[PDB]
């Protein structure tokens, strides 16, 4: 007695790619997240006079492309990052209307990011010489003949496990191309074979590590890395 | 009963705490020397620039990473290389692509890097120290080497897999190979400078008198 549909559930899928970032960036980008689709659920039917409701009939409508809507809120890489031995992924919901949604089996929606230390080449959470000397050798075995960086891994952290295709490696070496001549124009989604890993990104993070060191900028490293780089790379000055 | 601190010298160096602590079982046992200059009068020293040498020896090969602290007596005037920098590095280091020397007021942070454990034995680094005009007969400038760490980064010494035996080395380096509080000098000028954490020193012999 007297039909009416309602919305039962809503859903999104989500096609999205990974992301790497530095701890002391302070947004994630919107370009991982490849196409959304909300899917929305009705229920058809009415109430008996007994109170007792009958569902008729159950379909979805047409399902919407909200790709463009959606953001990860107030999450940034800066108030997400936490330092966790061997651990450097996190999933980061997705808000669409200022709301989370619920995936297709009733998850939040969320995306892959990774989020490490500038610098730290074999992921112990640490910027020292052991990451210097790891780039270093990284570009030593590639400019040898026969070798190159998908026969070479470039971290030594058990993440890796000396496999130079693991996605830990494409992100040791976002965090140790400290020295990009390309700029910006290289994207954070670049792969380690894409980049360039060499002496002078290794000789920086050295320089970085041995500031760290001294007196002068011990807190600098610590409080803000970003200006100590600026200056180790020739970015800024003094 | 008393308690003596260093003329123109504090004591940096930290208790080593990384696992493992102990290095007595180490394959490769590091040991880093200091010069230890004496003059025989004040006329003799007042005004000398001195030649300091970081030589390590019993680990030719074995080594590929390092980074540690160098503090000298106040007193002293260190004299920059060319280029502004307090340390140089020596022949210990020439296989090592990796080196650098950074400033530290009266003092300098030491490291390098090498793509494979070409790190060898000999000088790994050298501070040249001028002696003050107004030395005297009996003074002690201690120069000291010393382990630091926090939890953003520490000192190393160890190979280029930083392996297991790496940080055994690393240990030893810092618990045997050098001196600290933990591991005192009885070299009887330091213990006169009361700088018994130091590890070289320039000194003048006392007067008769
Ligand atoms: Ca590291
Ligand atoms: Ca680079
Ligand atoms: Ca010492
Ligand atoms: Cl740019
Ligand atoms: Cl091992
Ligand atoms: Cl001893």
């Amino acid at each position: 007695n007297t039909v009416t549909s309602a919305v039962k559930t809503q859903y999104v899928e989500i096609e999205s790619v990974d992301g790497f970032y530095f701890n002391t960036e302070d947004k994630f980008d919107t370009a991982q997240i490849k196409k959304a689709v909300l899917h929305t659920v009705y229920n058809e039917g009415y109430t008996g006079d007994d109170g007792v409701a009958v569902v008729l009939r159950e379909y979805e409508s047409e399902p919407v492309d909200i790709t463009a809507e959606l953001t990860f809120g107030d999450a940034t890489p800066a108030n997400t990052y936490k330092a966790v031995e061997n651990k450097f992924d996190y999933e980061i919901p997705v808000y669409y209307n200022n709301a989370t949604l619920k995936d297709a089996e009733g998850n939040d929606a969320t995306v892959t990011v990774y989020i490490g230390l500038k610098g730290d080449t074999d992921l112990n959470n640490i910027v020292d010489g052991r990451d210097a000397t790891a780039t270093l050798t990284y570009y030593a075995a590639t400019s040898t003949d026969g070798k190159d960086a998908t026969t070479v891994a470039l971290s030594p952290s058990t993440l890796v496990g000396g496999n130079p295709e693991s996605v830990y490696d494409d992100f040791s070496a976002f965090l140790s191309d400290v020295k990009v001549d390309a700029g910006k124009e290289l994207t954070r989604f670049a792969k380690k074979a894409e980049r360039l890993i060499d002496g002078r990104d290794a000789s920086s993070i050295l320089t970085f590590y041995t500031k760290s060191s001294v007196d002068q900028y011990k807190d600098m490293a610590a409080n803000e890395p970003n200006k100590l780089w600026d200056i180790v790379t020739g970015d800024a000055e003094e | 009963h008393h308690h003596h601190h260093a003329m123109a010298l504090t004591d940096r160096g930290m208790t080593y705490d990384l696992d493992p602590k102990d290095g007595s079982s180490a394959a490769t046992k590091p040991v880093l020397e200091v010069t230890k200059k004496v003059f025989d009068t004040a006329a003799d020293a007042a005004g000398q620039t001195v030649t300091v040498e970081f030589k390590v020896s019993g680990a030719e090969g074995k080594y590929a990473t390092t980074g540690y602290h160098i503090y000298w007596d106040e007193r002293l005037e260190v004299v920059a290389t060319k280029t502004g920098a307090y340390a140089k590095k020596g022949a210990a280091l020439e296989d090592s692509s990796l080196a650098k020397a950074e400033n530290n007021g009266n003092g300098v942070f030491v490291a390098s890097g090498a793509d494979d454990d070409f790190g060898a034995d000999g000088v790994m680094w050298t501070v040249e120290l001028k002696v003050p005009a107004d030395a005297k007969a009996g003074d002690v400038y201690p120069i000291d080497v010393a382990y630091q760490w926090d939890p953003s980064k520490g000192d190393l010494f160890t190979d280029n897999k930083d392996s297991a035996q790496g940080k055994l080395m690393q240990a030893y380096f810092f618990t045997q190979g050098i001196k600290s509080s933990s591991n005192p000098s009885t070299d009887e000028y330091l213990v006169k400078a009361n700088a018994t954490y130091a590890d070289g020193y320039i000194a003048i012999k006392a007067g008769e008198p």
